[PDB]
């Protein structure tokens, strides 16, 4: 699985 | 349909007018706040390999395009639902009313809205969305394909969406106000007139993904 932009 | 067709002709448009090689190119005088979108994916997840791709819209609505080819949308409310089928069937219900039928597609539409709120951030949180209509449903995802240099997303309302991984940079198509808003390396953003570009151009940076831009759309058409 592949997330958007994280938190940072 | 009309509507990507709509915005492949605006983008041969700007594309044929070779908009990087002017004499002075003045691309500050495209700028149309007043077409800012409504609405645009802010956050989401691919976990296409089990169940599909969540997101999250400018507003907190949350919804997620299954594999099945159904879509479930949570408005950000908290509350109302909205589910399609792949055949285009339009139902609205709550979370408040017990829909057996779903209880194992809300569960998913849930953890796919607990993690986006817990570890990925909101894109644009610095623009302020134009105003829509009062009692307008919110768009769903139609269709979304993810390469290696940018993920493609098109909403039911015509905007298309496109972020480019390596760069960070985003674009937001709309084929009604005839616009595109370019998000910076530095997520700083605007807006430019699609047909105010062909006459005064833009930079390279956002001449090259206008290029790009109109490849990605006749990718969708393809299909």
């Amino acid at each position: 699985h592949y997330p958007s932009t994280t938190a940072l | 349909e009309c509507h990507l067709s709509d915005l492949l002709q605006q983008l041969t448009s700007v594309n044929a007018s070779k908009p990087s090689e002017r004499g002075l190119v003045r691309q500050e005088e495209a700028e149309d706040p007043a077409c800012i979108p409504i609405f645009w994916v802010s956050k989401w997840v691919d976990y296409s390999d089990k169940y599909g791709l969540g997101y999250q819209l400018c507003d907190n609505s949350v919804g997620v395009l299954f594999n099945d080819s159904t879509r479930l949308i949570l408005y950000n409310d908290g509350d109302s639902l909205q589910y399609i089928e792949r055949d285009g069937t339009e139902s609205y219900l709550t979370v408040s009313s017990h829909p057996n039928s779903l209880m194992k597609k809300i569960t998913l539409l849930n953890y796919f809205r607990n993690y986006m709120s817990e570890h990925l951030l909101k894109a644009g949180a610095n623009i302020t969305p134009r105003e829509g209509d009062e009692l307008a449903r919110l768009p769903y995802l139609r269709t979304w394909f993810r390469t290696r240099s940018a993920i493609i997303l098109h909403l039911s309302n015509g905007t298309v969406q496109i972020n480019f991984f390596q760069d960070h940079t985003k674009l937001i198509l709309c084929p009604l106000m005839a616009a595109v808003t370019y998000i910076n390396e530095k997520r700083d953003f605007q807006t430019y007139r699609l047909s105010l570009l062909e006459e005064y151009g833009c930079c390279k940076e956002l001449a090259s993904r206008l290029r790009y831009a109109r490849t990605m759309v006749d990718k969708l058409l393809s299909s």
